[PDB]
């Protein structure tokens, strides 16, 4: 147990599990000799790459479970949302570290996992005819997140029995209590839109139910924590 | 934190520097300086003020004092909800110690006091 | 001990069909001896599931045009297969001046030649064509919409002023050359509703896959 | 964990804590080329110096604290008591261990600390008007120590939020049951009377006070064992 | 002539008039060992460290004269006083670039200085016997400058015909149409509050009138350009 700073933001957190590195890439800068050359592309230090700490979403017996989109997740938040909004392109890994905070009597476990491109479907006004497209607000969430309405299908009519097939790690509460993920950079194109294409999602879903005998608290605290890594803007507006 | 050990939690402990207004939320307190403090993990954690200066001179109702300006401010913020097993007290105290930093220092003797010898 | 016919290249090769042209006499269907097939891999069924295993694929294809009338006779017939790459104009009529543009390739052949065949690259602006794009392009009816997937269009057509004798057919087949892929993702296991999106039928959400009565007995 | 040994007396312990010594000096003899050269002072050893662990306090949540009185405390008690009563002059040191026992469902928070020259105040009447002064009762308790009638004053008009000036541990249930404390010979004079003046005192207080659910043991134990360190005695009778 | 480029902005001029070091201070930063070592100081280079044009002012026969105050001036443009405003302490150099555009056959002079603390008088309700105080308009003008009622006294009881002890130069029309003064920071204190406290004031005023023959351009545009040098901020809100 040791707590790490960046900057003002400092988290407390255990020495070190392990952590995954999607796609055994480290999330690094784009090179001179690129697209944009003369528009040099400012990659912010400071204060924009720091912790921030989304608001903890509460784990229920009920929980199906939930996801955030990335960058869209900051692009209001702070600094970084700051840039990702009066700048024409923009690139960016992320440190995301999900922690628990539950009692040796509390049970479950979670997927914990980062699917690029995660295209939401919606279900067709039930019996499939309806050609009904997803909401913004279920689209790009924000910081709070949204719940999956079928975790089964990924809310995308795809398998999430197969979800461990991304860069994923397991939070099952009688053995550990948090994950961490590194993200590279991920899309067909070095640079692109920050308010418009979400380049990766975030999904947190319980596969082992949450559980507890009465009396214990019941509803078990889920803390997001990412951190932008080689992050990088161009076209100030 | 002296709660229970089978108590566990987190909470942003944050400093806004002087002139800078108490955060609306814990969102906004959050892209300032903060601790995430888990008390699961450690049971004390210390934060620092970096600096306090109580020079600027006032001249109110009649009775020139030295006061501060530089009110820092401390807020302490709950992250997470306070987590418990069956049989755990859902209440535990945190207890605040302080002191001064090795450069900190004091001017100008002025004895004062309420308390002074009877007659 | 091999392994080859696990590769991307091997588990996407060979030539499926992928269109079909229908060039009737007497008709209410492209009742003006021309048709304009626009290019989608998605034609052989069982495509869309397998090129959607990844997010990002990048490839060639090999285009074979196999024509003949509606019960396989072959008829003294010459035809024109134009490609006019995305970006340009399509025809509209049987005499846009489109059929003419020198830009758009085209390769003239008659029913008794054997089947037309030419290969088309890697057609998109971007890296690679992909399959899933969360966003939008500069609730919405866009979302998903990568544009800088097209890789062109087919016109097909008899040749000639006056409308051929004989009715026709034109089967479009294509062969993935080439082929690399990125970003694995969870298999399909819902029935597909509509060409362009994920949506799934969520009054039928079935089990992936068979189920039993008891976890104990088998 | 580790037991050990001083004479006759053994005591079951952890390996070691932090030890606190009181304003970082160790308990020393009293050298030749003293006031009284001619009067040998005897230096007890054998049996004098050894555990003597006192009778048990127990902690409730309405407890308010408790201290002691050296070297009152053990002038009763056998051997050294012996010394303490028939010997014109004394001078000693000390080591303090205060523990607990408490499951980790338990929780609460005692601040020991030692301070020289303890003089106790009374409430005055009340009205503050009557120079009432402590009984012999409450001003030399014996080894059963005594209890704080208003521990935010220390009985004595003094802040016990300052107590953490003087010699000090904490004892956190939630992170340790026990503190120990080195206490030197403090005071104006190298030898001095042993059953009039009481060179300090040790007080435990609960700061953060005790609580557990209903069900689990109401009353922690608080055991003070202590040893005399470099005692010397003159001048029999 | 040629023309520079700071960052985004390009602004073409002279080669190289007679630049002016306010009191032959060049603008430097303030070292570690300072009384905030703690809160490290954050020092722009990147965008806040540029070229910044100010609405033009007109050049009139009958001008009595502008100020501009500092850093007010820029308190509220761009990105400078994006840090002016939610950082709690500054300091900070300025370039200071003061130029004309008049023809051959217009005449004029005018005296370029800069004054630190340039604290305002009223005229006191013209008898001088009511105590009135200059408005937040006149004290702190903005970008758009202010115009001075009383020159000769510099609207504050002093001889602008003594301004000249302050750092300055002339743009004489028939020599010269820019002037070109390098400000060090100026304080009592190493930091100082950007909002509340101006460190100096720029004053532009004609001492040889405007004039011209009828039908030349009646108005003469004299453009101000600054740029800060080694500017720090400390404590952002």
């Amino acid at each position: 147990v040791a707590q790490l700073t960046i900057g003002n933001s400092t988290i407390t957190t255990q020495e070190a599990a392990n952590i995954i590195v999607g796609y055994g890439e480290w999330p690094s800068y784009c090179s001179d000799s690129d697209a944009t050359a003369v528009d040099k592309p400012t990659r912010p230090d400071v204060s924009v790459n720091r912790f921030y700490t989304l608001d903890t979403k509460l784990w229920e017996k009920s929980s199906k479970g939930w996801y955030w989109k990335f960058p869209d997740v900051l692009t209001e938040t702070g600094v970084f949302g700051q840039n990702a909004q009066f700048h024409y392109l923009y690139r960016s890994g992320f440190c995301i570290h999900v922690q628990c905070n539950a009692s040796k009597f509390h049970q479950g476990a979670l997927l914990v996992a980062v699917l690029p491109e995660y295209v939401i479907g919606t279900v067709a006004g039930g019996t499939g005819t309806e050609d009904t497209h997803p909401p913004y607000k279920q689209t790009q969430p924000g910081a709070d997140g949204f719940e999956l309405q079928h975790p089964y299908v990924l809310d995308a009519g795809i398998p999430i029995s197969q979800l461990t097939v991304c860069p994923h790690q397991w939070i099952n509460l009688r053995t550990n209590n948090c994950a961490t993920i590194i993200v590279p950079y991920i899309n067909a194109l070095p640079f692109d839109s920050a308010l418009n294409h979400c380049n990766f999602g975030l999904l947190v879903v319980p596969i082992s139910p949450l559980d507890y005998d009465q009396g214990a608290t019941p509803v078990i605290p889920i803390t997001i924590t990412l951190a932008p890594m080689c992050s990088e803007f161009a076209g100030l507006r | 934190f002296t709660g229970s050990f089978m108590a566990t939690g987190k909470m942003l402990i944050a400093y806004t520097p002087p002139g800078g207004p108490l955060p609306k939320d814990r969102a906004t307190a959050m892209l300032g300086t903060h601790v995430i403090w888990d008390f699961g993990l450690q049971s004390s954690v210390t934060l620092v003020i970096p600096w306090i200066s109580n020079t600027h001179y006032r001249a109110h109702a009649r009775d020139g004092v030295f006061d501060y300006y530089t009110t820092g401010l401390v807020s302490i913020w709950y992250q997470t909800n306070y987590v418990v097993p069956i049989g755990a007290p859902n209440t535990a105290y945190i207890i605040a110690l302080a002191a001064a930093q090795k450069n900190f220092t004091m001017k100008l003797c002025k004895d004062a006091s309420d308390i002074l010898q009877t007659g | 001990h091999s392994t080859a016919e696990t590769t991307l290249d091997s588990f996407f090769s060979r030539a499926g069909l992928v269109g079909e042209i229908d060039l009737p006499l007497k008709g209410t269907t492209n009742p003006n001896g021309y048709a304009n097939w626009d290019i989608d891999i998605t034609g052989y069924a069982q495509m869309r599931r397998k090129v959607e295993l990844f997010t990002y694929m990048r490839f060639d294809a090999e285009f074979t045009f196999v024509a003949c009338t509606p019960t396989g006779e072959v008829v003294p017939q010459l035809l024109q297969y134009m490609f006019v790459p995305p970006g340009a104009p399509k025809p509209d009529s049987r005499e846009s001046l489109a059929w003419q543009t020198a830009t758009n390739p085209s390769v003239f052949v008659k029913l008794s030649d054997p089947p037309a065949q030419v290969s088309v690259p890697f057609m998109s602006p971007a890296s690679a064509y992909q399959w899933f794009y969360d966003g939008y392009p500069t609730k919405d009816l866009e979302y998903g919409a990568m544009p800088n997937n097209m890789m062109g269009t087919f016109s097909v057509r008899t040749v000639g002023t006056s409308k051929s004798k004989y009715p026709l057919v034109v089967r479009i087949y294509m062969r993935m050359k080439h082929v690399r892929a990125w970003i694995p993702r969870p298999m399909r296991n819902q029935n597909y509703l509509f060409k362009a999106n994920p949506n799934y039928a969520g009054n039928s959400i079935k089990p992936t896959g068979a189920s039993r009565t008891a976890i104990t007995t088998l």
